[PDB]
C-alpha cells in the first residue's frame, strides 16, 4: 500500500526517469529483466519497495511509472535500452510531432491529441493500487512538452484524482544546456498554470548541477548523462523514505508538513553532499559533521541562490548510510553556532532529521564516488525566490517587445495569458517577501 | 520528420544539384542511390531528405521545376542525375525570359498544377512532414516568379507546415540583366508574407569572397556554387544528424524568428578556402558572410552557430562566450541568451573542422536597401514596365512591393534602435 | 466533513470548467488564425485571375 506513481514528461523528464529507475533497481537488487531474487513473495507483496514497484506472477518487478513524450526519439531508446524488459509497452507513450519548444503546442495543439490516452494509462496503474498516495511528475520548464503538456496533465489529474498529492521535480533552465530562447516564457506559463495543482515542487537548476559536475567531479563539459546521474541521487534521497523502512526512517509526507507553511510556498531548496570523485574519495572518509556542514555551502544547492540573505521557514536533513543520531545532533549543534541560519519569527528553529541505513549506491562507470554516508537537506527558504526573480526578468525583457509571442498566439493563445501568468509570478515573489517579514 | 525539397529555375536547379551531391557524399550515397558508408550516424536521420525504395535505394525527396528543359537536362546528365526520381521532373517549354510576371501569373500558372501533383504525392507518404525547402533565385523569372507562386499554393494546402527558402539575391557584379531589381523586389514582397525562414544567398557577397578572399580573377558560377553548397550543407547539419539544437525546421524558426516578418537570415561559413578561437572569430567576420552586409552596422536578434569536426566542446563554449562578451553592443539586450551553438562530430568533405553561421541581424537591411536603390532608379521613370503590364499586371502592384520592402527595412531599424 | 467534501468537489468543478473554457477558446483562436491565413491566400488567387483576365482584355 501507499503506492506512488511516477510520470516522466518530455526529454528531460524521461531521461531523468532512466537515471532514477536504473538507480532504484540497483538499490533494491532488481535486475534489468525485473527479477528480484531477494523477493521471496512471488506475484505480490507489501514490502516498502512495492510503493514504487508492482509484481507480476512471473516474478517481474515493474515500475509504477508512465513515460510520455510528444515525439518518439527519446522513449525509443528506452524501448531498446538496457532496461527495456522493465516496462510494459503501454507504460511508454509517444506521439510523432513534438511541441517545438512552444508551451501552446504542448498544452493545446499537440497535447490535446494524446492527453486522454495518457490519463487512461495512468488509470490502469492507479487501479492496481490498494492505497494510492500520490504522483511524482518529472519535467522541464523550458521544453514545450515539459511545460505545456505537464500543465495540461496536472490540471486533468486534479479533476480525476481530486486533492490526491502531486509532487514535481522541475528542471529550471540554464543557458549552458538550454535549447530554446523562449524557455523563460514556457517557464512562467507552466509555473502559473500548475501552481494551484501542485502540493510540493523540487526545482533543479541545470546551472547549479552543471557547476557541481565541473567543480566537484572535474568534468570539463558535463552532459545530460552527467547531470541526470547526479539528479537521480537527490531524487533517490527524497524517495528513500518511501521505498525503504527503518526505525529512524521519517516519511516524506511528515517532512512535507513542515516544508509547506502555505499552499503557494511549496518550493523546497535541495542541497546534497558529498559529491566527490573516486580519486578524491580514496583514503578520505567524510564524516557526518563534514557532509552536514556541506549542506550549508551554497555551492552544493540544486538551485543557485543565497540562503544567507534570506530566512528559513523549515530545515530537514535526510541522511542515508552509516549515520547515528548522536553524530547528527553534535554536527547540528556545531553548525548552529557557525552559520547564518536565521528563521522567521513564526517558525520553530528545530531541524527535522531522518535516517535511512541503506547506504548510497552508484551507477557503474559513473563519476560519483561510492560513499558510506550521504545527506540531502530540504529547506524552505525565501532565498529561492531569487530563482523566480532571474527568470521573471528574462520574461520581462522579451515580452516588453512581444518577441516570439506570435508563435504562441498562432497556436491559439492570447496576450492575456502572458500578462496573467506574469502577474501571478509577481504575486508569488511578493508572497515570499511577506512570509519573511517579522510579526507585529 | 521528412522535408520536401523543391528547386525551380536555372539557379535553383544548379545549386539544388550541388546540394544533393554534397549531402549524398556526407551520408554515403552514390549516384545510384546505394549506401556505402562507414558510420551509422549517416543513416540515423537519412529519412529527412531521402526516401527508401526497393533494393535499399535512397531516392532524394526532391522536385525539379523549370519553364525550360535545358537546365534540368544538364541535371540528369550530372554526377547524381540518375539518383533523382524521373517522375519528379516537371518542366515546360515556353520559358520565362527573366520575366517575373510570366513565372508568377502566366506561364508558371499553367505549369503550377502539375508541380502540385508531385508535391502531394511526396507529402502524402510522409510519416511526419516537416515542411518544404525551396532553392531559387529572385532575379530571374521561373525561380523568382513561379517559385513564389508555388509557395503560396503550397501554403494553401499545408498552412501548418514550415516554408524554408534558399533565395539567391541578384548582384550586378555577376549578372548584367537589368530587370532583376524588379524581379527581386516583387519576390521579396511575396517572401515576407508566406515564408517562415529564408536564407539570403547574396551573389554580391559570393563574388567578393571569390575575388578578394579566394583570389579569383574571373569567378565562375561554379566558384560561387562552391560557397553555396558548403553553406547549405552547414545550415542543414542540425537537420541531417542526431542533434539537440534546432533539429527541425519549426524549432529552428522558434529560436531564430522573434517577429514573423523578420525571417531573413545572414549565412556565414568558415574557413573560406586552424583553431577554435580562429574559427569563432572568422565566423562573426563580415568577410565570411554570404550576405553583403556588415553585422557591425546593425544588431543581432538571434544567432545559430554550428561547429563541425572533432574539437574541444569546452573550448567552443569558452570562445562563443568570449565573442558575445567582447561584442555585447551588437546583441540586443531584450532577447537574453539569443546565441545557440551546436556541435557535430562529422566534418564536411576535405576539412578537419568548420563553422557555419546563421544570423538574424538588423543589418540585413543593407541588402534590401541595395535592391531598393536599384529598383527605384528604374521605377521612378517607369522603365521596362511594358514587359509586366503586358502580362496583366498594373503599376499599383509594383508600388505595393516597393512599400512593403521599405516597411521591412523600417522594422529592422525599429528593433535595432530599441532598448531594454 | 461536509465542508471538506464540498470544498474538494468545488475545486474539481472549477478546474474542470476552467480547462474546458481554455481549450475551447484556444480552438476558436487557432482556427480563426488559419481561416484568416487562407482567406488572404485566396485573395491572391482572385488577383491572379484578374491579372490573367486583364491580359486577355488587352488583346
Ligand atoms: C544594344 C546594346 C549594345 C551595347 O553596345 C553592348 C552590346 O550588346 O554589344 C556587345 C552592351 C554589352 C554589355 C553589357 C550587356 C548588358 C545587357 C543587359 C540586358 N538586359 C536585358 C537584356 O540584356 C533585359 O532585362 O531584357 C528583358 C528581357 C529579358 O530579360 O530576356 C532576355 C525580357 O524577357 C524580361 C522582361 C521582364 C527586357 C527588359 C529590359 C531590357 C533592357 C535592355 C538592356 C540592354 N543593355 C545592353 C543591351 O541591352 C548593352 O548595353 O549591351
Ligand atoms: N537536467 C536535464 N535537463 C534536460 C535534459 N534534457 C533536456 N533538458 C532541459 O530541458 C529543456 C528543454 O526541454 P526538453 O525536455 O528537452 O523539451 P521537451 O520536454 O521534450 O518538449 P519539446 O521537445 O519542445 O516538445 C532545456 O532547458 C534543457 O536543458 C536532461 O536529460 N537532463
Ligand atoms: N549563385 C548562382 N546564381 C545563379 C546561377 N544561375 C543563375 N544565377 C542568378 O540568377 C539570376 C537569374 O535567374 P535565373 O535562375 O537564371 O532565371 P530563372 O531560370 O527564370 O530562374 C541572376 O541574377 C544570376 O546571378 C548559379 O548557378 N549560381
Ligand atoms: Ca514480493
Ligand atoms: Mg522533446
Ligand atoms: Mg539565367
Amino acid at each position: 500500500m501507499r503506492e506512488c506513481i511516477s510520470i516522466h514528461v518530455g526529454q528531460a523528464g524521461v531521461q531523468i526517469g532512466n537515471a532514477c529507475w536504473e538507480l532504484y533497481c540497483l538499490e533494491h537488487g532488481i535486475q534489468p529483466d525485473g527479477q528480484m531474487p531477494s523477493d521471496k513473495t512471488i506475484g505480490g507483496g507489501d514490502d516498502s519497495f512495492n510503493t514504487f514497484f508492482s509484481e507480476t506472477g512471473a516474478g517481474k518487478h515493474v515500475p509504477r511509472a508512465v513515460f510520455v513524450d510528444l515525439e518518439p526519439t527519446v522513449i525509443d531508446e528506452v524501448r531498446t535500452g538496457t532496461y527495456r524488459q522493465l516496462f510494459h509497452p503501454e507504460q511508454l507513450i509517444t506521439g510523432k510531432e513534438d511541441a517545438a519548444n512552444n508551451y501552446a503546442r504542448g498544452h493545446y495543439t499537440i497535447g490535446k491529441e494524446i492527453i486522454d490516452l495518457v490519463l487512461d494509462r495512468i488509470r490502469k496503474l492507479a487501479d492496481q493500487c490498494t492505497g494510492l498516495q500520490g504522483f511524482l511528475v518529472f519535467h522541464s520548464f523550458g521544453g514545450g512538452t515539459g511545460s505545456g503538456f505537464t500543465s495540461l496533465l496536472m490540471e486533468r489529474l486534479s479533476v480525476d484524482y481530486g486533492k490526491k498529492s502531486k509532487l514535481e521535480f522541475s528542471i529550471y533552465p540554464a543557458p549552458q544546456v538550454s535549447t530554446a530562447v523562449v524557455e523563460p516564457y514556457n517557464s512562467i506559463l507552466t509555473t502559473h498554470t500548475t501552481l494551484e495543482h501542485s502540493d510540493c515542487a523540487f526545482m533543479v537548476d541545470n546551472e547549479a548541477i552543471y557547476d557541481i559536475c565541473r567543480r566537484n567531479l572535474d568534468i570539463e563539459r558535463p552532459t545530460y548523462t552527467n547531470l541526470n546521474r547526479l539528479i537521480s541521487q537527490i531524487v533517490s534521497s527524497i524517495t528513500a523514505s518511501l521505498r525503504f523502512d527503518g526505525a529512524l526512517n521519517v516519511d516524506l509526507t511528515e517532512f512535507q508538513t513542515n516544508l509547506v507553511p502555505y499552499p503557494r510556498i511549496h518550493f523546497p531548496l535541495a542541497t546534497y553532499a558529498p559529491v566527490i570523485s573516486a580519486e578524491k574519495a580514496y583514503h578520505e572518509q567524510l564524516s557526518v559533521a563534514e557532509i552536514t556542514n556541506a549542506c550549508f555551502e551554497p555551492a552544493n544547492q540544486m538551485v543557485k541562490c543565497d540562503p544567507r540573505h534570506g530566512k528559513y521557514m523549515a530545515c530537514c536533513l535526510l541522511y542515508r548510510g552509516d549515520v547515528v543520531p548522536k553524530d547528527v545532533n553534535a554536527a547540528i549543534a556545531t553548525i548552529k553556532t557557525k552559520r547564518s541560519i536565521q528563521f522567521v519569527d513564526w517558525c520553530p528553529t528545530g531541524f527535522k532529521v531522518g535516517i535511512n541505513y541503506q547506504p548510497p549506491t552508484v551507477v557503474p562507470g559513473g563519476d560519483l564516488a561510492k560513499v558510506q554516508r550521504a545527506v540531502c537537506m530540504l529547506s524552505n527558504t525565501t532565498a529561492i525566490a531569487e530563482a523566480w526573480a532571474r527568470l521573471d526578468h528574462k520574461f520581462d525583457l522579451m515580452y516588453a517587445k512581444r518577441a516570439f509571442v506570435h508563435w504562441y498566439v498562432g497556436e491559439g493563445m492570447e496576450e492575456g495569458e502572458f500578462s496573467e501568468a506574469r502577474e501571478d509570478m509577481a504575486a508569488l515573489e511578493k508572497d515570499y517577501e511577506e512570509v519573511g517579514v517579522d510579526s507585529v | 520528420r521528412e522535408i520536401v525539397h523543391i528547386q525551380a529555375g536555372q539557379c535553383g536547379n544548379q545549386i539544388g544539384a550541388k546540394f544533393w551531391e554534397v549531402i549524398s557524399d556526407e551520408h554515403g550515397i552514390d549516384p545510384t542511390g546505394s549506401y556505402h558508408g562507414d558510420s551509422d550516424l549517416q543513416l540515423e536521420r537519412i529519412n529527412v531528405y531521402y526516401n527508401e525504395a526497393t533494393g535499399n535505394k535512397y531516392v532524394p525527396r526532391a522536385i525539379l521545376v523549370d519553364l525550360e528543359p535545358g537546365t534540368m537536362d544538364s541535371v540528369r546528365s550530372g554526377p547524381f542525375g540518375q539518383i533523382f526520381r524521373p517522375d519528379n521532373f516537371v518542366f515546360g517549354q515556353s520559358g520565362a525570359g527573366n520575366n517575373w510576371a510570366k513565372g508568377h501569373y502566366t506561364e508558371g500558372a499553367e505549369l503550377v498544377d502539375s508541380v502540385l501533383d508531385v508535391v502531394r504525392k511526396e507529402s502524402e507518404s510522409c510519416d511526419c512532414l516537416q515542411g518544404f525547402q525551396l532553392t531559387h533565385s529572385l532575379g530571374g523569372g521561373t525561380g523568382s516568379g513561379m517559385g513564389t507562386l508555388l509557395i503560396s499554393k503550397i501554403r494553401e494546402e499545408y498552412p501548418d507546415r514550415i516554408m524554408n527558402t534558399f533565395s539567391v539575391m541578384p548582384s550586378p557584379k555577376v549578372s548584367d540583366t537589368v530587370v532583376e531589381p524588379y524581379n527581386a523586389t516583387l519576390s521579396v514582397h511575396q517572401l515576407v508574407e508566406n515564408t517562415d525562414e529564408t536564407y539570403c544567398i547574396d551573389n554580391e557577397a559570393l563574388y567578393d569572397i571569390c575575388f578578394r578572399t579566394l583570389k579569383l580573377t574571373t569567378p565562375t558560377y561554379g566558384d560561387l556554387n562552391h560557397l553555396v553548397s558548403a553553406t547549405m550543407s552547414g545550415v542543414t547539419t542540425c537537420l541531417r544528424f542526431p542533434g539537440q539544437l534546432n533539429a527541425d525546421l519549426r524549432k529552428l524558426a522558434v529560436n531564430m524568428v522573434p517577429f514573423p516578418r523578420l525571417h531573413f537570415f545572414m549565412p556565414g561559413f568558415a574557413p573560406l578556402t586552424l583553431t577554435v578561437p580562429e574559427l569563432t572569430q572568422q565566423m562573426f567576420d563580415s568577410k565570411n558572410m554570404m550576405a553583403a552586409c556588415d553585422p557591425r552596422h546593425g544588431r543581432y536578434l538571434t544567432v545559430a552557430a554550428i561547429f563541425r569536426g572533432r574539437m574541444s566542446m569546452k573550448e567552443v563554449d569558452e570562445q562563443m562566450l568570449n565573442v558575445q562578451n567582447k561584442n555585447s553592443s551588437y546583441f540586443v539586450e531584450w532577447i537574453p541568451n539569443n546565441v545557440k551553438t551546436a556541435v557535430c562530430d562529422i566534418p564536411p568533405r576535405g576539412l578537419k573542422m568548420s563553422a557555419t553561421f546563421i544570423g538574424n541581424s538588423t543589418a540585413i537591411q543593407e541588402l534590401f536597401k541595395r535592391i531598393s536603390e536599384q529598383f527605384t532608379a528604374m521605377f521612378r521613370r517607369k522603365a521596362f514596365l511594358h514587359w509586366y503590364t503586358g502580362e496583366g499586371m498594373d503599376e499599383m502592384e509594383f508600388t505595393e512591393a516597393e512599400s512593403n520592402m521599405n516597411d521591412l527595412v523600417s522594422e529592422y531599424q525599429q528593433y535595432q534602435d530599441a532598448t531594454a | 466533513i461536509q465542508k471538506a467534501i464540498e470544498e474538494n468537489n468545488n475545486f474539481i468543478k472549477m478546474a474542470k470548467e476552467k480547462l474546458a473554457q481554455k481549450m475551447e477558446s484556444n480552438k476558436e483562436n487557432r482556427e480563426a488564425h488559419l481561416a484568416a491565413m487562407l482567406e488572404r491566400l485566396q485573395e491572391k488567387d482572385k488577383h491572379a485571375e484578374e491579372v490573367r483576365k486583364n491580359k486577355e482584355l488587352k488583346e
